[PDB]
């Protein structure tokens, strides 16, 4: 027989492999598909990569202290200079992909603690000042696989226009004013280190368009919270390591045009 | 007309998100890891065409090598006259290359073609006119009676299989059919010829122990057949040897290190295989 | 490293793993030559 | 009583398939009655690398884990 | 109906070995040790079937691994020689034939990690500790029994020093490098995951049946792959037990007791 716990996937030039994780879930119970023609809003000759853009990518680390609020990441943000899948948002005006979104993190049985891994379809922030609405810039709204963290200070700065333009991205509230407590309706699986040590969701594309332009709009957004804290009573302060890898599946793009560069910094 | 079977092709195959887990394996069970490209990437549908042909025991085997070099002088000095033949202990232990492929495996069955090869020079500062010689490779089987001299009655060759080469000619050759007593050749063997009782306690004197000490295939005793003539001839004889139709057993490592000798002796200035790398991270 | 390696109170930081390297079935070679690792005066 | 098979594919044998023509055959004929004299044997191709590579007791599946 | 192939109960004659943890069994080049058929024989005599009598488990004396261990070596007829009816059937006859069952024990807890390597090489011929003579050991120093062997790590070949073996771990006592143990049938006890190997040892040689008190047709070697370590100590040791049974014990040729040079 095979366990629920084990198991392997499988895209492009990569594969994934996990002895603990609480199965997977499929958000809303649909997988990523391709644009059916009944459907399809462009008529453009479309260009459907099958094992570029396809594979998955492994973001930049981050360190799980007791002290960390939590993680985020803008999820076409954050591969956007992700070899072939980087460079065909660029270079296409329009886009559309689902992802495959595998979370990990280890620790040892004398370890506790618990992250809550939600993906949370048009992760809109508040800005962090008091004097303007939805106030943010493009570089700070869109970090890249670094990602940003969440806080349990809210400190706006109403005559700090710099501050301003950062995201006031409280931890209890989720940065928008919701309670995170009610983030579970959003399709989320747990890395409790007591029973996993990963976590795999499956992401259709979610929008109001078939196809939307990457390089304007966030389809989905990754949110990794300290649901419960670290702790190893070996140590005054312990840390296990957070990795996000996640691949685009189902991948399109239309509107061939330059290379579209960014403002950055 | 049968077509010979070719290596594995590759299926085509998409991406996975199933249970089942290809990659993961133990190889504490004395397996090997079993996965192959469809297992953990995506592939395209492949035909493949090629075959074993040069890996198969034959092909491997079938090239004849040289095993040993022997040395006859034919010389009208009385001081040389006990040179005019030699005695050669048949073994292939002799040259490293064919010993090193024998010594894959444990135990082997074939024949042996066997061919010989002649080179001839004068020695002597001083050459003059010699006359066409000929050779003659006896064989003496274990048991059966040696030459003390090239001129013995030993070399009438009755019972003993004898071939004649005239120089120039093509070289001479034959082939040999399995005469191992076992139904393998051992390449190896882990023992000793004899027991040794108690009674007689020694630590010295067992020098019968390894593969060395049963083995006797005879030996062959090579002759320039010739008169002595006033300028020496040095001869020198080539003894190649080509196993075939061979079947192997129980395959075992080939050996880092020069032999030292007939058995499995390591050269103290010698056991040192590797080179060294800068690095854990060199590439 | 993918994460890292962690290891409970009480339990060795020094570890090793052995790797191992073998054919595949689709595997072949197409000539021979001798060997270029031993050989004798 | 000669024996014809078939000669590897040359150069200019475009044919992989290995079954083209009459043309691809070779005539063998043994002249000596001891065995040990005939040429090599016909390639045989037949192999059971699992004898030594996964000589496991009970049967091991690729996808199924090797210890359960 | 729950059954793993992480367990598993041998019995042979009068003793049943279980184990809770191990990674299967291996049967050496898939075969299964038999008897010798009438289409392939030499002796004439009848064969003596010792049966069940030979066909039991015996434990040869425990070694330690250590930290600093760097092998041990068994030669298989030789470490039963002494034990119990094997044993004295093997001096008794002339000739004789057998499989195994090799079974290797060592226990550690989950703090604890590294791994023995287990091979079983048909004619394990050594190397010998002098440069004076090829190919040459004490009958004595060549046959241990169930005592066995150590492997180095050092070459110190004397010029009664010299007749006994060059025991090399890195190059397997021969001038074999020791990656390519693996060639041999094998079986690896990774503390992570087992406390066992189990292997099947059909009679290999190229005579159906030989003199026993002359060739030893299999030797045992056993390596760290990883060497011990726990966290607590410098100096952790685990007990390695090895226990043998004969397999289709067979003998041909009675004649007074042969009794070997002893010490
Ligand atoms: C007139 C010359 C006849 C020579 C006959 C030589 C017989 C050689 C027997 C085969 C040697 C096998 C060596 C081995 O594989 O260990």
């Amino acid at each position: 027989g095979y366990s629920d716990r084990v198991r392997q996937i499988t895209l492009g030039n990569s594969t994934i492999t996990t002895q603990e994780a609480a199965n997977a879930i499929v958000a809303y119970g649909e997988w990523p598909t391709y644009i059916n023609d009944s459907e399809a809003n462009p008529v453009d000759a479309p260009t459907e990569p099958d094992v570029s853009s396809n594979r998955f990518y492994t973001l930049e680390s981050v360190s799980w202290k007791t002290t960390s609020r939590g993680w985020w990441w803008k999820l076409p943000d954050c591969l956007k200079d992700m070899g072939m899948f980087g460079q065909n948002m660029y270079y296409h005006y329009l886009g559309r992909s689902g992802y495959t979104i595998h979370v990990q993190c280890n620790a040892s049985k004398f370890h506790q603690g618990a992250l809550g891994v939600f993906l949370i379809p048009e992760f809109v922030m508040a800005c962090n000042t008091e004097s303007k609405t939805s106030y943010v810039s493009y570089i700070n709204a869109n970090p890249g696989e670094r990602g940003g963290e969440f806080t349990n200070t809210y400190n706006p700065s109403n005559t700090d226009a710099s501050e301003g333009r950062k995201f006031a991205a409280l931890d209890y509230l989720l940065g928008s004013g919701v309670l995170a407590g009610n983030a579970f309706v959003y399709p989320h699986q747990i890395i409790n280190l007591r029973t996993n040590n990963s976590a795999t969701i499956v992401v259709p594309y979610v929008n109001s368009l078939v196809i939307d332009c990457m390089a304007k709009h966030n389809n989905w957004g990754i949110v990794i919270l300290p649901l419960a804290p670290l702790a190893f009573a070996a140590t005054s302060s312990p840390q296990v390591p957070i990795t996000v890898t996640i691949a685009p599946m189902c991948t399109e793009f239309n509107g061939l045009r330059n290379i579209t560069v960014p403002v950055h910094q | 007309v049968s077509q010979p079977p070719s290596t594995q092709s590759t299926e085509a195959t998409s991406g996975v998100n199933s249970q089942e887990v290809p990659a993961l394996t133990a190889v504490e069970t004395g397996a090997s890891g079993q996965a192959i490209p469809s297992d953990v990437v995506e592939t395209r549908h492949v035909v493949n065409y090629k075959t074993r042909s040069e890996s198969c025991l034959e092909s491997f085997f079938g090239r004849a090598a040289c095993v040993t070099i022997l040395s006859l002088t034919n010389s009208s000095k009385s001081g040389e006259e006990k040179k005019h033949f030699n005695i050669w202990n048949i073994t292939y232990t002799d040259t490293v290359q064919l010993r090193r492929k024998l010594e894959f495996f444990t135990y082997s069955r074939f024949d042996l073609e066997m061919t010989f090869v002649f080179t001839e020079n004068y020695p002597s500062t001083a050459s003059g006119e010699v006359r066409n010689q000929v050779y003659q490779i006896m064989y003496i089987p274990p048991g059966a009676p040696r030459p003390s001299s090239w001129d013995d009655y030993t070399w009438q060759s009755s019972s003993n299989p004898s071939i004649f080469y005239m120089y120039g000619n093509a070289p001479p050759r034959m082939s040999i059919p399995y005469v191992g007593i076992a139904n393998a050749y051992s390449h190896f063997y882990d023992g000793f010829a004899r027991v040794p009782l108690e009674g007689e306690n020694t630590d010295a004197g067992d020098t019968f122990y390894g593969l060395v000490s049963i083995n006797d295939f005879g030996v062959l005793a090579v002759r320039a057949v010739n008169r002595s003539n006033p300028h020496t001839i040095h001869t020198s004889v080539r003894v190649y040897m080509k196993p075939k139709h061979i079947r192997c057993w129980c395959p075992r490592p080939p050996r880092a290190v020069l032999y030292r000798g007939e058995g499995v002796d390591m050269i103290s200035s010698a056991i040192l295989p590797l080179a060294k790398v800068d690095s854990i991270t060199t590439f | 490293y993918q994460t890292r390696i962690v290891v409970p109170a009480s339990t060795p930081t020094s570890m090793f793993m052995l790797g191992f390297v073998s054919a595949c079935p689709d595997f072949s070679v197409r000539l021979l030559r001798d060997t270029p690792h031993i050989s004798q005066s | 009583g000669a024996q014809v098979s078939t000669q590897k594919t040359g150069a200019h044998e475009n044919q992989n398939v290995a079954a083209n023509g009459s043309t691809i055959n070779y005539t063998t004929i043994n002249y000596y009655k001891d065995s040990a004299s005939n040429s090599a044997t016909r390639q045989d191709l037949s192999q059971d690398p699992s004898k030594f590579t996964e000589p496991v007791k009970d049967l091991m599946l690729k996808t199924a884990p090797a210890l359960n």
